[PDB]
RNA sequence: UCCUAAAGAGUAACGGAGGAGUACGAAGGUGCGCUCAGACCGGUCGGAAAUCGGUCGCAGAGUAUAAAGGCAAAAGCGCG
RNA sequence: GCUUGACGAUCAUAGAGCGUUGGAACCACCUGAUCCCUUCCCGAACUCAGAAGUGAAACGACGCAUCGCCGAUGGUAGUGUGGGGUCUCCCCAUGUGAGAGUAGGUCAUCGUCAAGC
């Protein structure tokens, strides 16, 4: 469970932070989450915290 | 084999016994998995904490099938 | 039977949820012959209004279809307006919300009896 | 077919053959499972579909596969999870199924004695055998290597032994 | 069988201990399904002479509290577990129309003439005496005969295998509990 | 040859003995 | 000796030995018995020693019931051992005895032979015992 | 996590027993639906045993993981 | 004034078992699945349209105490305080007081609404 970053599909630079088991679920996560800087729900699609 | 090792004794049990005036957020019972169930105006939090949703006095009724102990608050 | 003690077990969650919220309840009891509708106050043990199919102005011989439930819909809505109740909750009583239960619910809802 | 013999003779034979007071405890005809044990070669995931294809057209109806329950790791392995197959022909489908079992298709392979003799358990015995996975319509000399088996018994939908041996027969059928 | 009794207007722990150690007495109660219970003092020396009798517990006992006399069946007995003597006696009213369960001893009559003893080498093992019964007070078995004469080696006599004398209901036979009464088995 | 072997055992009371011990009747699904 | 076949734990506490023996005070299987009148502790080779005294003094037959059962394990620190380095290990087994506990029971003998057999039995036991008959 | 711990909390020992340094994008949410396990008796490869048909049943099953405490509105189980 | 439904109050003195009895209204079983809807495979569950039949199953009412479950009185054990002793344990004063068992109970008692009598 190495930790990842879920950045917002909207134009902001807001990110939620979580984990993932890489060696079982290697594909990326496209979960719809709530962005506070635009104040609507948008998809989040990211990894690579560095 | 060797033997030490306890833990920090989580202070569980009955706060706010059975006739006491309660405010609308007070912890009733700290609980490790529902000895006492949620009655009339009481809440059942995440770790099975019973808390008060309204004011009144604590009831502690043994009600119904399954022999369950209920904490309820009677607005009195 | 094994049908009825199963559907009361199905119903019991919503029955027991509407007495937590202190909500006036609209119960149904479908049978194979016909359907009943009943308005129960927010404790379980007292009835405000009640309207069946065997009210003696709509016993017909064709009683027990998706039409008779729709008749009982407004027939319980206009009896509940007299009783002074809105913001009721619909109790399907373990029956699946699809046929004459759905029809009774929609026809009671059409008579301003707000679920 | 369960017909002119049933709706005019069998249902009024059994009221005075078992001396029943009113009708409806005359036995109905309901439900079993094959439980065709495809757990041979349990770690497969390739012959269950052949078993479903085998049992599909001989019954005219889709089965499901029945899964293992426990990890009984002495008999076989526990990862071989899909190990079953299952199809009822309904009372509505029993009609073409009754005049296809023990009407002309009674010689499955052979018997020297198909006796109705050696089982007194108080629930209504009969006698017939099914060991071959081929004795049915619509099967080839060879199209797929056919390894299966089909299991039918019958029970009273009713009370007892002697109250359930009589409805289970329909013709001169030992 | 007659015991003398008193009135006992004082109940409790220290009261009962004072009766036993100062007055030399023994508490008791008399009760039945038809009257109120009544607490009674008795004498330890005067009830311990009844308990010497073999037919003490399965018998009518007249009991005289004042001038009032009752018919009494002893149905309970408490006893000091170490030393062994009666503390409170705890007996029952007797009415002529009543079911009246009591314990009755077994009496094991002719054990020398036993065909699992004389010819075959074996000994008699009484696993049970004191059978509980269910009977009107008209038939009170002071004893129940257990004939052990026609019983072979290795053979077991059960509760069905003996006699119920003139309308006596053996209780365990009225359940599915056919208990083993006695036994003939090989020696050690 | 004496090497082939059928494997059917819950068919095996005498054909329709009622139950074996598991009690219901005719055909194979819980449909 | 008598030991359990396996126990749920290996060490008990020390505990106390209070009360009278209300349960275990009746001659429930035999005709005559050896009842204790003082409280104490029987160490499972006392029990077997009095057992062998009984079974050797009978010589003819009978049936002997041994009623007590040592289920309490007792530990020991060995010698040249400083105190408090963990609880010491089990050595033997013990039945806790209260006044009134029936220890042994016999049937099939005469009352005289039973009495002078439980005299041999009581000679090997650290308790104060007595002789009782079936009530 | 249980005992010691004295029926509220708390409570020591190089006292008695076990565990953890995580898993999970569903093992979370919700709606709808469903009960487990066990004896029985059943021999033409398994034979006490798999697959089921459950008569008796009568929570003893299960719960990601130690123990304790909880679970029918199941907190168990399946599906959208 | 009772019968059948639905909903609750209360959770065995209310349960389980065994027996009798209920069909016209009610409910259950029932007939058929075109059409809604459904079956890890279903018209046997879920669903619709019913009105030929049956109260067999189930459910209900009435009976029975063998089972389960309640359960006295009395005593016993424990124990607060005060004092004793032969002090790893008991006793006395005083207050309290079981669990078990014994006698004995129990085959429930209520309320709201709706159709019938």
């Amino acid at each position: 469970r190495e930790l990842i970053r879920l950045v917002s599909s909207a134009g902001t630079g807001h990110f939620y932070t979580t984990d993932k088991n890489k060696r079982t679920k290697p594909e990326k996560i496209e979960i719809k989450k709530y962005d506070p800087v635009v104040r609507q729900h948008v998809i989040y699609k990211e990894a690579k915290i560095k | 084999t060797r033997n030490g090792r306890d833990s920090e004794s989580k202070r569980l049990g009955v706060k706010l016994f059975g006739g006491q005036a309660v405010k609308a957020g007070n912890i009733l019972v700290r609980l490790r998995g529902t000895k006492f169930h949620a009655g009339y105006g009481v809440g059942l939090g995440k770790d099975h904490t019973l808390f008060a949703k309204v004011d009144g006095v604590v009831k502690f009724e043994t009600k119904g099938a399954f022999g369950r102990k209920y904490v309820s608050i009677v607005a009195a | 039977s094994v049908k009825k003690e199963t559907r009361l077990r199905r119903a019991r969650k919503a029955r027991l949820k509407m007495r937590e919220l202190e909500t006036v309840r609209l119960c149904v009891y479908r049978s194979s012959q016909h359907i009943y509708a009943q308005v129960i106050a927010a404790d379980g043990g007292k009835v405000l209004a009640s309207a069946s199919t065997l009210d003696k102005d709509l016993r017909e011989g064709a009683t027990g279809n998706i039409d008779a439930a729709k008749k009982v819909g407004q027939l319980v809505a206009e009896r509940a307006k007299a009783a002074g109740v809105t913001q009721v909750a619909f109790d399907r009583s373990g029956f699946k919300y699809h046929g004459r239960v759905k029809a009774l619910a929609d026809a009671a809802r059409e008579g301003g009896l707000e679920f | 077919r369960l017909k002119e013999l049933y709706r005019k003779e069998i249902a009024p034979k059994l009221k005075e053959e078992l001396q029943l007071a009113n009708v409806m405890e005359v036995p109905r005809v309901t439900k079993i499972t094959l439980n065709m044990g495809l757990g041979e070669a349990v770690g497969d995931k390739k012959i269950i579909e052949n078993a479903v294809a085998d049992l599909e057209k001989i019954t005219g109806q889709k089965p499901v596969v029945t899964y293992a329950r426990k990890s009984i790791a002495g008999f076989k392995i526990a990862a071989g999870w899909p190990i079953g197959v299952k199809v009822t022909l309904r009372s509505d489908r029993m009609y073409e199924f009754l005049d296809r079992l023990l009407s002309i298709s009674l010689p499955r392979v052979r018997d020297f004695r198909g006796l109705n003799a050696k089982s007194f358990d108080g629930r209504g015995n009969y006698s017939m055998g099914v060991k071959e996975q081929i004795i049915f319509p619509e099967i080839d000399y060879d199209k797929i290597d056919a390894l299966r088996g089909l299991d039918i018994t019958l029970t009273t939908t009713a009370r007892t032994d002697d109250e359930g041996r009589a409805l289970l027969r329909a013709f001169k059928f030992p | 069988f007659i015991v003398n009794a008193q009135v006992r207007s004082d109940l409790g722990k220290g009261a009962s201990r004072r009766l036993r150690r100062n007055a030399g007495l023994v508490p008791a109660v008399v009760y039945g399904g038809d009257k109120e219970p009544q607490s009674v003092t008795l004498e330890l020396r005067e009830i311990a002479k009844l308990l010497e009798n073999e037919a003490a517990f399965s018998h009518v006992i007249a009991l005289n509290v004042g001038g009032v006399k009752e018919t009494v069946l002893i149905k309970a007995l408490q006893r000091h577990p170490a030393k062994g003597f009666v503390m409170h006696a705890d007996f029952l009213r007797v009415v002529a129309d009543h079911k009246l369960t009591a314990h009755v001893p077994l009496h094991f009559i002719n054990e020398e003439v036993a065909v699992g003893v004389k010819q075959a080498g074996g000994e008699i093992s009484h696993t049970i005496s004191e059978v509980e019964v269910s009977c009107l007070p008209k038939d009170l078995p002071e004893f129940i005969e257990v004939d052990m004469a026609k019983v072979e080696l290795g053979q077991i006599v059960h509760l069905s295998d003996l006699k119920a004398p003139k309308g006596v209901e053996l209780v365990q036979l009225a359940h599915g509990n056919d208990l083993a009464v006695a036994n003939i088995h090989a020696s050690r | 040859k004496a090497d082939i072997h059928p494997t059917y055992e819950a068919i095996e009371a005498t054909c329709s003995c009622g139950n074996v011990i598991k009690t219901r009747s005719t055909l194979c699904k819980p449909i | 000796m008598l030991q359990p076949k396996r126990t749920k734990f290996r060490k008990q506490m020390t505990g106390h030995n209070r009360g009278l023996a209300h349960r275990g005070s009746k001659v429930s299987f035999g005709e005559y018995a050896l009842k204790a009148t003082s409280r104490g502790r029987l160490t499972a080779r006392q029990i077997e020693s009095a057992r062998r005294a009984l079974t050797r003094h009978v010589k003819r037959g009978g049936k002997i019931w041994i009623r007590v059962f040592p289920d309490k394990p007792v530990t020991k620190k060995p010698l040249e051992v400083r105190m408090g380095k963990g609880k010491g290990g089990v050595e033997y087994w013990v039945a806790q005895i209260q006044p009134g506990k029936v220890l042994y029971e016999i049937e099939g003998v005469s009352e005289e032979l039973a009495r002078e057999a439980f005299a041999l039995a009581a000679a090997k036991l650290p308790l104060a015992t007595s002789f009782v008959k079936r009530t």
